[PDB]
């Protein structure tokens, strides 16, 4: 129900924890026109793919801080990002843009 | 959760909506000011209480007020 | 008298047992009882 | 959610460790609890007051029990000047043999603490003589507290729960408390003084087995009925009376001597019996003023409502607000606890207590720090009243509406007195510091305290030689020309004109500078509390502050920044100023009395005029035996005070962590620890409550608690160890 | 004359709201204090394994059963003999009681048991309703009461050094 | 002289009465 | 887990504790230290299980938790681990106590002095 390549990333210690599997999770999906480097909100640099991306994050503030970076740090701007809230039973709720 | 109240002195400058890092606030049509729009707070259960919206409000005194309420996991900003 | 704790008062065995009971025998059961009271749902 | 706490459903759904701490700090704030009806509020306060009464009676019952069991009360009353009171025994199995030998003191055969509370001198004056007397007193309070626990449970039962109109009856309570609580209890205390405490002071044992036989007076009870009341002012007591013995004793029970018993250096028991008898009948008269059930009597709301051109609504403001009453009663209790401290050292009422120098230092510092705490809580609960209970329409244009409109004038006038006193007292101290350091100690600015020296002359001191109006023999205030019935005076003037007592001590230029520093500390602590109360409903920085409550962290970094803006944080700031003020007060009382008791009262007079003299000769000089309580040379009886001295320095330093470092440093550190626990093997535990840093308000409170505990344990160990080792 | 009886409130109620049951709800069996205490004793504490029920019951019981023969028994004139006879008394009572627990379970749970351990029994006071709960309670009581007895034996055999610990005599 | 052993044991037995009455006041005030 | 842990917890108070000047006193204080730590830790294991497993637990013992490092996911596994740690650490402590109390005969065994 959610499409996208995971960005090229070696992993970090700032990512998903026990809360992501037992309470709630978040995913941000966006399209890019080129392969380029962005900064992860969990610390470090990842590479987004040309085309559709998908990244799972722990908080809604981390997805909206990534979408702020996508709108402001890239020419051309990336405005088409969608943020979802994923529940542990797989129930996915579309929360941004509302 | 917290309580975000929008008062009728709002001039509809959309600056609280731009300042909110949690997407709590949106603009709805009002016909109560020149801009025709007023701020609203539909997703107030996502509000962390940072008060960035009050820092952005140009009205004296502020048209948007955040009242810190019951602490949940979302309002405490916990990733764990 | 000068080498150990004694008591020249009535029932000097009472501080011999009450200070172990009050201070390092009973507190962990009392802390466990209070912990179960504040965590129960 | 959790069941705890049952009084706050929003705290039950808190998933963090903040739930447990906030449940403590709001457990006795009954009005903010879930579904608290205003009538159920008064019934739970009434039953909580019975619980606090039973804790007080159990506390004094344990003091009496541990003296009767482990003290030396029967050995101490033989010679109270050469003996030392024992508080209780020591049982600490970590003691070594040098610590066991050091605390086996005061003629005891086991390790003991020396009592410094003065309860030996208090029980000895009121007639306790044996350990069997203290035991049945301890058993009686053990049953009196269980009566208080019964009445709290009983007045929560549905038939015995009082209604709201009974709680608001401010005439039936003010009559019954004036005449019964203040009058009948002061009458029954005179009945204890003349039946029990006066014969035991004269060698006659009066107990429950023989008090129906022995009369208090040889002319028993007949001079009261026949109106010859001067037959109770008999031969009062000779100047060679020995306390507790029949030699030199009188038969008088109500006298008007004044001054002091010459052997015990304390107030006469006949002046204290005629005190509580005159106090009783005046309080019983005062309890017959207000109308309750019988038509006669004044009505309190009529004197308030018919008082304008300004007291309209002041009755209903008082009677409906529990925080107005609590802030009013804490202010009255705070003044009295200061007055208890200032008058018990000047006119000692207990036998041989004025020569127990460590007890007099401990008792003054105790009741002054209590009084400073009740003073800042009077303003705190007066500020909670202005946020929660204050109605601006029920109090329109009355006096409470005036100061809220006058608030920029009251705060600015308090700020000028604060800045004038601080500029000129510190300016005089630093000037005298630079003159003494540069070798010219007579270039000091030494302003003589001429106003309180003349006030001492108007009370009876002829020490200054100014000879006018009660320093005068043929004054009209001395002779009392229409009466010649000032019987107090010829006994009073030996209390003033002797050099060994402690009422109206000699003051010099070092006494003026510290009284102005005390006046600086009083005015700033008032300035923080008044500005916190008058800006509690709102300022121009935050106009809607009353809808945010008494205690909140801030309003965010906008509008310039709003850290410590609530009325609670003005209490938090004034607690530092209260402790610093009471620090300056008890430093001055202790250094003046350590100079008087040693005979080196001159050495106070050159050194108190510059701040190095307080630093070198009070702090540094009196620390010498305290910090030698244990050393590589061995340990002695001051080792628990040396250890508490460092304990107090430690708690004061832990305080600075909570007060300088703020929250978001610690919250981001706890995320790394929550990362480390989740990714460590064999660590099967997991926090049910999510670990968060302490809140902004909580660590201001936690930091103030460590500051206060560190303040009191440091000075309390220093006050005991420096006084008891020098004397 | 009897019409207003059973209309006013009474602290004595029918047991579980049923007046036909042969019990009453009193403060001794149904108040909140005695229900919090009894239901959290290890025989009734909710969620416990049958073995851990036995271990807490055993450790409490074997500890005090050393006591009587030490002080009033036939070996009481000497300290070492009195502690040994108190330990053997607690050992013998424990083996006999745990033999009784095991043969109770071997006799009761044969098909559907009769009485309080039947499948239809609503006995709240007898909740250990399977034989594997009884055999694990038997082994728990044996190991706990043996451990509690030898703990009391070790404390009483070393009473001279334990009294010196509790009076600070070991700091000389 | 100070207390006897029968006087201390009397005070311990009597103090169970405010111990019980404080328990029933605490549970009545609330949970 | 208990037998490994109660065995070494006797050790520190025997060598550096306050009873260390005499051999029999040091072994007793080391045994009591291991007993007191074991009872306190096993009380903590039991009240952890009584607090955590109330309905669906929060955090790492939730039914949706993929915590490989915390696999004891039921309360009857926790109560059996509590009783196992208690019996093992009591047995390991009294085993170290018996070896240290009989160190004079155990040293004579390991040097062949019992063959005289
Ligand atoms: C319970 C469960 C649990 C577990 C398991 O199970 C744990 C574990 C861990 C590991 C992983 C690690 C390592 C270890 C160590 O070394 O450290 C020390 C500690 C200890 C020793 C602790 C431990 C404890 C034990 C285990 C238990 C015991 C209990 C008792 C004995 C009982 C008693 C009972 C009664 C009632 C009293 C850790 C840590 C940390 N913590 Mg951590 N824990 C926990 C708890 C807790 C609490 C409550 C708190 C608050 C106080 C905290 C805090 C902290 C901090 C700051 C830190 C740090 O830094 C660290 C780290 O991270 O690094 C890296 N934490 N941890
Ligand atoms: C509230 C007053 C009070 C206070 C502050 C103390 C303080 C002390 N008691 Mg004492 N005690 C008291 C009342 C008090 N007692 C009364 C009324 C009795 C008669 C029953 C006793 C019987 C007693 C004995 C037999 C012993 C002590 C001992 C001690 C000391 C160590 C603590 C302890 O083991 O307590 C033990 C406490 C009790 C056995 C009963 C306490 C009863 C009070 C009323 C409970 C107070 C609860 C409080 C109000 C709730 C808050 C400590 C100095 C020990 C000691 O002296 O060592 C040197 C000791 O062996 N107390
Ligand atoms: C390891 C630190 C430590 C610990 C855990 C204790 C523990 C105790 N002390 Mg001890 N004490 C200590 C260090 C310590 N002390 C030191 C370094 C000294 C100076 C030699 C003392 C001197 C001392 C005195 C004079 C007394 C105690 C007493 C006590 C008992 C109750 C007081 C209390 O702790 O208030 C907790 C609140 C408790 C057994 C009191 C006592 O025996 O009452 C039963 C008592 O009167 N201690
Ligand atoms: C004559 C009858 C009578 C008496 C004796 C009392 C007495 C009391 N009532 Mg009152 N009450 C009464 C009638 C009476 N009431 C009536 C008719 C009503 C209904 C209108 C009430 C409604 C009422 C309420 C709602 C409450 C009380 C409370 C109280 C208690 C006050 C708290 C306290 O202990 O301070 C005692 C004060 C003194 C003994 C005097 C102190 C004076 C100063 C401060 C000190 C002077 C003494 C001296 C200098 C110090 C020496 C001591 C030292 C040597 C140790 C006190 C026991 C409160 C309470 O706590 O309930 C449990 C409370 O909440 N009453
Ligand atoms: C007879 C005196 C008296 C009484 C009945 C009260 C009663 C109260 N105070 Mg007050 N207060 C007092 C004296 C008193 N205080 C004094 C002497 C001070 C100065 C130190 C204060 C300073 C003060 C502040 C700043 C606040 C209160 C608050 C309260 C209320 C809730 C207390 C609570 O829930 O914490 C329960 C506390 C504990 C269970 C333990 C606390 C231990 C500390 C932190 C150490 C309660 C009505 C609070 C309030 O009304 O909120 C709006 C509040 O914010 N008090
Ligand atoms: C302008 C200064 C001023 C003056 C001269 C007075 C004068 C008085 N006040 Mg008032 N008072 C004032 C301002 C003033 N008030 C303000 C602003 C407040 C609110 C804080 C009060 C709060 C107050 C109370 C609660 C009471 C008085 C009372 C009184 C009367 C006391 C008579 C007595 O000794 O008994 C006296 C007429 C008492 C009274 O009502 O007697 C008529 C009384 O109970 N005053
Ligand atoms: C050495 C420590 C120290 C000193 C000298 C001061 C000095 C002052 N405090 Mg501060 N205060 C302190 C520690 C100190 N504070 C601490 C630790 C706290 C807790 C955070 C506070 C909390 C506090 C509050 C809440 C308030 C003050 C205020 C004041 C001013 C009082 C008016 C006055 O006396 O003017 C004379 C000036 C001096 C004595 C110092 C000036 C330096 C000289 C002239 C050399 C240049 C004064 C500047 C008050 C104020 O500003 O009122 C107008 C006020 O409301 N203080
Ligand atoms: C507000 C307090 C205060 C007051 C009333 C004075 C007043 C005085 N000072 Mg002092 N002084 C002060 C603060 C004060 N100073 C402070 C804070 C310092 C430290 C910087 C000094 C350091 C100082 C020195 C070194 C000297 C004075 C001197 C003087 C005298 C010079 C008068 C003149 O004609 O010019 C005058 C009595 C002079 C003097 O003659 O000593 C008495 C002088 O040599 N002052
Ligand atoms: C008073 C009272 C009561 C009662 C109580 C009682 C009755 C008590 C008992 C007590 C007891 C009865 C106790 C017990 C204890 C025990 C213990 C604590 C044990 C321990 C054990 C151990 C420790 C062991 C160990 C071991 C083992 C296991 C094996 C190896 C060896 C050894 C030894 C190591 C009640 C609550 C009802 C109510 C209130 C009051
Ligand atoms: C080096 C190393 C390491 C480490 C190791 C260690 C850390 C060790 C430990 C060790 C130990 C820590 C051991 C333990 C042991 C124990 C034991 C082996 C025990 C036993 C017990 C017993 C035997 C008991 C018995 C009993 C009982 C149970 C009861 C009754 C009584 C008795 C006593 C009989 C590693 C691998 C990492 C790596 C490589 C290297
Ligand atoms: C040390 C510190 C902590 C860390 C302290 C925490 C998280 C509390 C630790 C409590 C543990 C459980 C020990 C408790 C000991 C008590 C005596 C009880 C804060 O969270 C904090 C928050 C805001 C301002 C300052 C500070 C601050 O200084
Ligand atoms: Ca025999
Ligand atoms: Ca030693």
């Amino acid at each position: 129900t959610l499409t996208g390549k995971t960005p090229v990333f070696g992993g970090s210690t700032g990512g998903l924890l026990t809360r992501a599997a037992v309470e709630e999770k978040y995913a941000i999906t966006w399209t890019s026109t080129k392969q380029q480097v962005f900064e992860m909100p969990t610390g470090g640099a990842a590479i987004m793919h040309e085309g559709e991306n998908l990244l799972y994050l722990a908080r809604k503030e981390q997805c909206l801080a990534l979408g702020t970076q996508l709108r402001s740090k890239f020419k051309p701007k990336i405005e088409d990002y969608k943020i979802y809230r994923i529940y542990p039973n797989g129930e996915t709720q579309y929360v941004h843009p509302a | 959760s917290h309580s975000v109240k929008i008062y009728d002195t709002c001039i509809g400058c959309t600056q609280c909506v731009r300042a909110c890092p949690l997407d709590v606030l949106e603009m709805v049509p009002w016909d109560g000011c020149k801009a025709g729009s007023i701020a609203s707070s539909p997703r107030t259960e996502d509000c962390v209480g940072c008060k960035r919206c009050e820092t952005a409000c140009p009205t004296d005194f502020l048209s948007i007020r955040v009242y810190l309420g019951a602490e949940t996991t979302r309002s405490m900003g916990l990733a764990y | 008298d000068m080498t150990q704790l004694t008591g020249a008062y009535a029932a000097p065995w009472l501080p011999w047992i009450m200070i172990p009971l009050i201070f390092y025998i009973l507190p962990f059961p009392i802390f466990a009882i209070i912990f179960l009271w504040i965590e129960r749902e | 959610a959790t069941k705890f706490p049952k009084f706050s459903q929003d705290l039950q759904r808190d998933p963090t460790t903040r739930r447990l701490f906030y449940a403590i700090a709001t457990a006795h704030d009954f009005e903010s609890h879930d579904g608290m009806s205003e009538e159920n509020l008064y019934q739970r306060i009434f039953a909580s007051h019975f619980g606090h009464l039973a804790i007080i009676f159990l506390w004094i019952s344990g003091i009496l029990f541990h003296v009767a069991w482990q003290g030396n009360f029967e050995q101490w009353i033989q010679d109270p000047l050469n003996n030392s009171p024992i508080a209780h025994a020591i049982w600490d199995a970590q003691f070594g043999p040098p610590a066991i030998a050091a605390y086996t003191q005061a003629g005891a055969m086991n390790p003991v603490d020396i009592c410094y509370s003065g309860v030996y001198h208090w029980w000895y004056t009121i007639g306790m003589r044996t350990n069997n007397d203290l035991f049945m007193g301890s058993i009686f309070l053990l049953l009196l507290s269980s009566v208080m626990l019964y009445a709290g449970w009983l007045h929560l039962q549905p038939r015995f729960r009082p209604g709201l109109a009974w709680f608001k009856n401010a005439e039936s309570r003010l009559n019954h408390h004036l005449a019964g609580l203040f009058g009948v209890s002061s009458l029954a205390w005179t009945g204890h003084l003349v039946h029990v405490a006066l014969p035991e002071s004269r060698g006659q044992h009066v107990g429950w087995d023989n008090f129906l036989s022995i009369r208090p007076h040889p002319e028993g009870l007949a001079p009261l009925f026949t109106g010859n009341w001067g037959a109770y002012a008999q031969n009062p007591d000779t100047a060679e009376h020995a306390f507790g013995t029949a030699q030199g004793a009188g038969s008088a029970i109500l006298t008007f001597l004044g001054g002091f018993h010459p052997q015990t250096e304390s107030l006469w028991l006949t002046d204290m019996a005629h005190h509580h008898l005159a106090i009783a009948v005046i309080f019983i008269v005062a309890g017959h003023m207000y109308r309750t059930n019988f038509g006669i009597g004044h009505n309190i709301k009529e004197m308030t409502e018919a008082l304008q051109g300004g007291h309209k609504g002041i009755y209903d403001t008082y009677n409906n607000s529990l925080h107005f009453q609590l802030g009013w009663h804490l202010a009255c209790l705070g003044v009295i606890t200061s007055l208890v401290a200032q008058h018990m050292y000047a006119m000692p009422p207990y036998a041989f207590m004025a020569r127990d120098y460590t007890t007099m230092s401990a008792l003054y510092t105790h009741h002054q720090y209590i009084a400073g705490f009740l003073m800042i809580g009077a303003f705190a609960h007066g500020a909670i009243f202005l946020i929660r209970d204050y109605d601006p329409e029920a109090n329109r244009d009355n006096v409470l509406a005036r100061m809220l409109a006058h608030k920029e004038a009251i705060i600015s006038h308090l700020s000028w007195v604060s800045l004038f006193l601080g500029f000129h007292t510190l300016g005089l101290y630093v000037h005298n510091d630079c003159e003494v350091a540069l070798g010219s100690p007579e270039k000091q600015i030494l302003i003589e305290p001429v106003f309180a020296q003349w006030t001492q002359a108007f009370h009876g001191k002829a020490l200054y030689g100014i000879n006018s109006l009660l320093s005068n023999p043929d004054s009209v205030a001395s002779t009392a020309w229409p009466n010649y019935g000032n019987v107090w005076l010829s006994g009073w003037l030996e209390a003033v004109n002797n050099g060994a007592n402690s009422l109206f001590l000699t003051i010099g230029p070092g006494d003026l500078l510290v009284h102005h520093a005390i006046a600086l500390g009083l005015h700033v602590t008032t300035l923080i509390l008044v500005k916190g109360a008058l800006d509690a409903r709102g300022s121009k920085l935050m106009p809607d502050k009353k809808d945010f409550g008494y205690s909140f962290p801030c309003d965010g970094p906008g509008r310039g920044g709003t850290c410590d803006i609530s009325a609670w944080d003005a209490f938090y700031l004034a607690t530092f100023w209260m402790l610093n003020t009471l620090g300056w007060v008890t430093f001055y009382w202790h250094w003046k009395h350590l100079s008087v008791w040693s005979g080196n009262v001159a050495q106070f007079n050159e050194s108190s005029t510059y701040l190095m003299g307080w630093f070198r000769d009070y702090l540094w000089a009196n620390s010498a035996q305290l910090i030698n309580g244990y050393s590589p040379a061995g340990t002695n009886s001051l080792a628990v005070w040396a250890w508490m001295f460092l304990f107090g320095h430690l708690a004061w330093a832990v305080s600075f962590m909570f007060l300088i470092t703020w929250r978001g440093y610690w919250q981001e550190l706890i995320e790394t620890l929550m990362w480390a626990h989740e990714n460590t093997p064999l660590s099967f535990g997991y926090p049910k409550d999510k670990p968060v840093a302490l809140s902004i308000v909580q660590a201001r409170l936690v930091g103030l608690t460590h500051f206060t505990v560190g303040y009191i344990a440091t000075y309390g160990a220093f006050l005991i160890a420096s006084t008891s080792s020098r004397f | 004359t009897w019409v207003d009886a059973y209309d006013q409130k009474d602290i004595i109620q029918p047991y579980r709201g049923n007046p036909e049951l042969g019990n009453l709800a009193t403060p001794v069996n149904s108040s909140n204090l005695v229900k919090t205490y009894i239901n959290n004793l290890p025989a009734y504490r909710p969620g416990l394994t049958p073995f851990l029920r036995g271990l807490e019951i055993g450790m409490a019981h074997g500890y005090f059963l050393v006591g009587p023969e030490v002080v009033v028994g036939p070996l009481r004139e000497t300290a070492h003999g009195a502690n040994l006879s108190g330990l053997i008394t607690a050992i013998y009572i424990t083996v006999s009681a745990c033999l009784g627990i095991s043969i109770f379970a071997l006799a009761t749970f044969q098909g559907d048991p009769r009485g309080a351990y039947n499948s239809n029994s609503p006995d709240r006071l007898r909740p250990l309703r399977s034989k594997d709960g009884w055999f694990q309670l038997s082994g728990g009581i044996l190991l706990g009461s043996m451990g509690g007895a030898i703990f009391a034996y070790v404390l009483l055999e070393n009473f001279g050094d334990l009294d010196a610990i509790l009076r600070g005599a070991v700091n000389v | 002289m100070t207390l006897s052993e029968t006087q201390v044991f009397v005070a311990l037995v009597i103090a169970l009465v405010p111990a019980i009455l404080a328990f029933r006041l605490s549970t009545e005030l609330y949970k």
